[PDB]
């Protein structure tokens, strides 16, 4: 997308913000995605782990 | 018609299997889906999922 918009509700509100700025997909290794199917080969990749602290 | 309807529930039952859905990593629903079929020109589409309606 191109827009990051953030919301949520009090009741009264719906509180959101709005910020432009570029989001991208990055596809791994040589195949161009729209999103990783459900079968195929493993690569190490990185991302941002899902821990508390 | 309700005959077609009995014939389709006569036997017929919902059953559960894995979705990759990755909002919550390959998780096992009662909505699996399984051959969305696409090919009419208005842009119309039918979904063949795993549950019973």
């Amino acid at each position: 997308g191109d827009t990051v918009t953030v919301g949520f509700h009090d009741g009264p509100n719906r509180h959101t913000c709005t910020v432009a700025h570029k989001v991208e997909f990055r596809p791994v290794g040589r195949e161009k995605y729209r999103h990783p199917p459900e079968h195929g080969v493993e690569l190490p990749c990185n991302r941002y782990t899902h821990k508390r602290a | 018609d309700l005959d077609t309807h009995f014939t389709q529930y006569k036997l017929a039952r919902p059953y559960i299997a894995d979705c990759p859905n990755c909002g919550h990593s390959r998780c096992d629903s009662p909505i699996a889906i399984e051959e969305v079929r696409g090919d009419a020109h208005a842009g119309v589409i039918r979904i063949q999922t795993s549950a019973m309606f």
